[PDB]
């Protein structure tokens, strides 16, 4: 991509839409790292 | 049928795994009954059903010690079980890359022997492979090779799903075949020619060439042969040229590729115990040296997991977390360090 055919505005269309994206990740891992954390310890409860 | 009516859990105690393809995972598995070892696939139900069975009822219904036996299935947790033959060399493909070696005449004479066996079989009962490759070719622990991994009628004009991952590889696709779209009995012979120069090279020809122009390559040159055919002996370099006739009334049929030196005068199983338990050692060598990995830079295991290995694991948790997001962070610094260049730029013009 020549981002430098793009304007300002357009541009921070995609900072945000990057964004929007990682937050979506970011929060992808941590529930699954909380649906880890409630299985290792409901298996502590079985021991 | 008895057994079919029980659940899978109980019937087979499934051991390590194997691998996977495209279309779930495979595992060793054992017959808790006879002690008789088998394979167990696990395809996801939600994701084409109807693809799935029609390849089951076309082994199924196949009974030969060259065609890989099919035993039956079962369902449990969206996932349907199914029970195959355990070939544990794994695959001609799988042991060429295993070894990281090519194989000798000797081993593919046996292997092709076995693998012509199957063809004539099939094609006496008026069947079609359409889809032999080394990939598709099993080796089990004692060195006889099975036919699997069928492709089905029809595969070509079927829409655009299967009408378009066969086009992506055609390296081992016969003449007519693309110019007919369809298949005949012959056309396994080609794929099988095409076969032999894969398990003496390591890939078969135009491989790394784009695919498109193979399309157009194989109808329109002439046979390919080895890069180093001076490596080769005739029978060999003959048998090959044999198979790859572009001309499908011409070419040689399952049957008569039996009665061909290369094959006729074929070493003993026994020459493919060598290469088979290097391939197999290696592939427990790095099932251990790999086991031992993730176990020290750290709904099953946590059953078969020690009270202390899973109290420290819980513990080990968030650090893992810190690791694991900080390098989205970095990824997406990346993904934007573009963007942020570019309006660098357009705050400097106006
Ligand atoms: N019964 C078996 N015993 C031992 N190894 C096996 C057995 N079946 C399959 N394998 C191996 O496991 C691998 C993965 O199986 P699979 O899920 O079918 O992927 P794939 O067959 O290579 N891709 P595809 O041809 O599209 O199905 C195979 O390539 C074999 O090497
Ligand atoms: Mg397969």
């Amino acid at each position: 991509v020549e981002w430098d055919a793009f304007s300002i505005p357009e541009l921070q269309n995609f900072l945000t839409i990057l964004e929007k994206e990682e937050q979506d990740k970011i929060q992808q891992v941590q529930k699954k790292y909380d649906k880890f954390r409630q299985k290792l310890e409901e298996a502590l409860r079985e021991s | 049928e008895d057994s079919l009516t029980k659940q899978p859990e109980e019937v087979f105690d499934v051991l390590e795994k194997l691998g996977e393809g495209s279309y779930g995972s495979v595992f060793k598995a054992i017959h808790k009954e006879s002690g008789q070892v088998v394979a167990i696939k696990q395809v996801p139900v939600e994701s084409d059903l109807q693809e799935i069975i029609k390849e089951i009822s076309i082994m199924q219904q196949c009974d030969s010690p060259y065609v890989v036996k099919y035993y039956g299935s079962y369902f449990k947790n969206t996932d349907l079980w199914i029970v195959m033959e355990y070939c544990g060399a794994g695959s001609v493909s799988d042991i060429i890359r295993l070894r990281n070696k090519t194989l000798i005449e000797d081993e593919i004479a046996t292997i092709l022997k076995s693998t012509l066996k199957g063809l004539e079989y099939l094609h006496f009962m008026r069947k079609i492979h359409r889809n032999i490759k080394a990939g598709n070719i099993l080796l089990n622990t004692e060195g006889h090779a099975k036919l699997a991994d069928f492709g089905v009628a029809g595969q070509l004009t079927d829409t655009m799903a299967k009408r378009n991952t066969v086009i992506g590889t055609p390296f081992w696709m016969a003449p007519e075949v693309i110019q007919e779209i369809g298949y005949n009995c012959v056309a396994d012979i080609w794929s099988l020619g095409i076969t032999s120069i894969e398990m003496a090279e390591g890939k078969p020809p135009y491989a790394d060439i784009h695919p498109m122009r193979a399309i157009f390559m194989i109808p329109t040159n002439p046979p390919p042969t080895f890069r180093k055919p001076e490596l080769w002996s005739d029978d060999f370099t003959d048998f090959v040229k044999k198979c790859l006739v572009k001309n499908p009334e011409q070419r040689a049929t399952a049957t008569q590729l039996l009665q061909h030196p290369f094959i006729k005068n074929a070493k003993p199983v026994s020459i493919l115990r060598d290469l088979i338990t290097e391939a197999m050692e290696i592939k427990a060598k790095r099932h251990e040296e790999q086991q031992r990995e993730l176990e020290e830079e750290e709904f099953d295991f946590l059953k078969n997991l020690s009270l202390e290995e899973l109290q420290m694991r819980l513990k080990a948790l968030d650090p893992m977390m810190e690791r694991e997001i900080e390098e989205l962070r970095q990824r997406y610094t990346a993904k934007r360090q573009p963007i942020l260049d570019a309006m660098d730029a357009k705050k400097r013009r106006q």
